[PDB]
RNA sequence: CCUACUUCACAAAGCGCCUUCCCCCGUAAAUGAUAUCAUCUCAACUUAGUAUUAUACCCACACACCCAAGAACAGGGUU
């Protein structure tokens, strides 16, 4: 990791930069996901797997640096947001309700004045559509919709 | 065993006092533990005109959080009865006006809805936080655990903790980050 | 170590299975409660209503009369069980 | 094969290890050892039960009184053994049948107390704007029969 | 006497005092009262659970509405485990 | 802004950006270009 | 509400007089990633941005006559 100092003159040193750590259990696979066989088996409070692809103040790292899957970056980014949203993330910030599981930004979403009638109803999404397919343990799958 | 009638009577219908820790909880879930408690479907002499209801209290009210988008989403309808009386609130706007309306609504919904659900609503006692009248403590028996494991943040993460999860990539040294 | 439930409360389970399989034998002894489990012992209409609702965390519709129909309704010899 | 540890990783429920086989066995056999030996000296009061009479169990106890829907063909006063005893239980222990106890374990007497009839049950039939209705009184058969002893023996 | 309860047939005064006699007897130190559990204290319709205590070992727990009830009653259930005339005791045998 | 179901850039300097939990044309050089989802 | 004027007259009225006090959000921007530029952000986030109407009003309570109180009841006064 490169940091620029400044004093003008400007200029950018290397400092300590971490390494993955010694003996994948699935070496020769696609993405770091995969290489440490977390497909499945994540979710948006995992902090400690998601604060290894995120930037000092909150923002996700690019896809090509990761080496992350489109699939596994996407799920990662909403996690990420999710996480941020929960507040597990309180020292990756840009410089009072509690939530989880928030899909939307809470500035973007419109109250549901009238939820449709019984089969029609207006249903608040819960957690993220991309995160489906996460091993289940339970008899019921997930319900992304409340 | 073994007891008197009238004191083995008084033993078996007597009303416990629960405690709920609102904290990060669902008001849903508390409110599904606080119905059951309520209504005494906890209980295996339970019977619907045995009136075998317990006592919940339930703090940190201010402090539950919802799935999703619900704080915004989520609406609470009432009418005055008057013409132009309809009031529609969303969630975030409730709980800021009174902080114990939700899980208040939350269980009063999931009570059945016959004759002895404001009897046992009155067996109901919401507190916004920890503060709570002394007499209720006193009266406290058993506390409930909390229907969601809240999860760790980073801060809360303990450094060994950290040490003993993997590093999962080698970023790039010459990388601004 | 494995125990089937908890043994804290209300007695001690043992399941167990005779030697012909056919029948299952529970040993469940009641656990008595620790002495250091313990604590030494110590040493108008309208209103009325209000403060018995509020006394027995009942409602005030209970506390109102009944008329005579009602109470004369009433069985004032009930049959009694045990 | 390894996961790092995240929430789903792991199953949400607590591993639980069975005790090996072997130990298990002379385990119980201690168990069943103990609760022969209960029984062999009498260390129980009331002993209760769930026998398996008419169609239904029954949870029974000496001086108990149950109500059989039907009569039995039995003369008032005469003492029967109900043989189907599925549970057998007492302050201390329980013992189970897989579905039923042998004979040699339990021994549930009984007396038929009473023969009577029910009630009159009314059953009417009705249907609006049909000239449908009918009506009946039936009285089903009874019979009382009052529980006298329960017996076990040390046949574990 | 079946389904009748000992103190039912044979009325007592002071079960507490008639217990401590009865270990007295029985060389016995007296027992300590102790509240095992209790419920709604402060409350109109509160459950005490007394337990008598000899020597650190339960002898017999009680319910009640108020602490003295509860200990009363716990008393009755020692005295009624003393003499055997427990609920649970053996049938009478005919 | 013009309400439309599909969005259409119709210069280089139309861009989409979701905003507010939907999609807009934004365009600096012609503001005639703005739309909204 | 009745000091005037007017209908009128121990008072009721208007044609007469007096008092009337807070927002709501569509968008426009700052910083900034996914996507090292950029980007108002169903990204974290910072403002215009606020409702959680702020308050105001009422709050005591055991015959008979009068009353600006009133259908009755009720209410106010009786020093
Ligand atoms: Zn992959
Ligand atoms: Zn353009």
């Amino acid at each position: 990791f490169r940091e620029v100092v400044e004093t003008t003159i400007i200029e950018g040193r290397i400092t300590a930069t971490p390494k993955e750590s010694p003996n994948p259990p699935n070496p020769s696979g696609q993405c770091p996901i995969c290489r440490w066989n977390l497909k499945h088996k994540y979710n948006y409070d995992d902090v400690l797997l998601l604060s290894q692809f995120i930037r000092p103040h909150g923002g996700m790292l690019p896809r090509k640096i990761t080496g992350l899957c489109q699939e596994e970056h996407r799920k990662i980014e909403e996690c990420v947001k999710m996480a941020h949203r929960a507040g597990l993330l309180p020292n990756h910030r840009p410089r009072q309700l509690n939530r989880y599981l928030t899909r939307w930004a809470p500035g973007s979403v419109k109250p549901i004045y009238k939820k449709g009638p019984r089969w029609n109803r207006v249903r608040m999404p819960v957690g993220s559509p991309l995160l489906r397919d996460n091993v289940c343990y339970s008899r019921t799958p997930w319900k992304l919709y409340h | 065993s073994s007891f008197s009638r009238a004191p083995q009577q008084w033993a078996t219908f007597a009303r416990i006092w629960y405690l709920l820790d609102g904290k990060m909880q669902p008001p849903g879930k508390l409110a599904a533990m606080a119905s059951i408690r309520l209504q005494g479907l906890h209980k295996p002499v339970y019977h619907a005109l045995s009136d075998c209801g317990d006592h919940v209290v339930i703090m940190n009210t201010r402090h539950i959080a919802f799935s999703g988008n619900k704080w915004e989403q989520k609406v609470y309808s009432s009418h005055t009865g008057y013409p132009g009386g309809f009031r529609q609130v969303t969630a975030a706007q409730l709980h800021l006006r009174d902080p114990v309306a939700i899980v208040k609504l939350a269980i009063y919904g999931m009570l059945p809805k016959n004759l002895h659900r404001r009897t046992m609503m009155e067996r109901l006692h919401l507190f916004p936080d920890e503060y709570i009248p002394e007499d209720i403590l006193k009266n406290l028996v058993e506390e409930l655990p909390q229907p969601r494991k809240i999860p760790k943040r980073l801060d809360e993460y303990t450094q060994e903790e950290i040490d003993a999860f993997p590093r999962l990539w080698t970023p790039p040294e010459d990388y601004r980050l | 170590t494995y125990s089937p439930l908890p043994d804290d409360y209300n007695c001690n389970v043992e399941l167990a299975l005779t030697s012909d399989g056919r029948t299952i034998v529970c040993y469940h002894p009641s656990v008595d409660i620790p002495y250091e489990h313990t604590k030494p012992i110590p040493r108008e209409e309208g209103p009325m209503i209000e403060q018995l609702s509020k006394m027995f965390f009942t409602t005030k519709h209970r506390w109102y009369p009944h008329g005579r129909y009602h109470r004369c309704r009433k069985n004032l010899n009930p049959p009694k069980d045990r | 094969g390894y996961v790092p540890k995240t929430s789903l990783s792991s199953p949400p429920w607590p591993e639980v290890v069975l005790p090996d086989p072997v130990e298990e066995t002379r385990h119980h056999a201690e168990v069943v050892k103990k609760v022969n030996e209960m029984i062999v000296t009498g260390q129980y009061g009331r002993l209760f039960a769930v026998v398996h009479f008419a169609s239904r169990q029954w949870k029974v106890t000496s001086e108990d009184l149950i109500l059989i829907g039907n009569e039995l063909d039995l003369a008032c006063g005469e003492r029967i053994r109900l043989e189907k005893v599925l549970l057998v239980g007492a302050d201390n222990f329980t013992l189970l049948g897989k579905p039923l106890l042998g004979k040699d374990l339990v021994r549930v007497e009984a007396t038929v107390i009473e023969k009577t009839e029910s009630w009159p049950r009314i059953i009417m039939r009705f249907r609006k704007r049909k000239n449908f209705k009918k009506k009946r009184i039936v009285t089903t058969p009874q019979t009382v029969l009052r529980i006298n002893s329960i017996e076990i023996a040390p046949c574990l | 006497m079946t389904g009748k309860e000992l103190f039912e047939m044979w009325k007592i005064i002071n079960p507490m005092g008639l217990l401590v006699e009865e270990l007295k007897k029985r060389n016995v130190s007296a027992p300590e009262s102790r509240l095992t559990r209790q419920s709604g204290g402060t409350t109109a319709l509160p459950l005490y659970f007394v337990g008598l205590y000899c020597d650190k070992k339960l002898i017999a727990e009680g319910p009640g509405e108020t602490v003295l009830v509860a200990e009363e009653e716990a008393a009755r259930v020692a005295l009624r485990k003393l003499y055997g005339f427990t609920e649970n005791r053996r049938p009478w045998n005919y | 802004f013009k309400n439309k179901t599909v969005l259409k850039k119709r210069c280089k300097d139309c861009y989409l950006v979701k905003r507010r939990g939907r999609w807009y044309v934004y365009c600096k050089t012609h503001p005639r270009h703005k739309q909204r989802q």
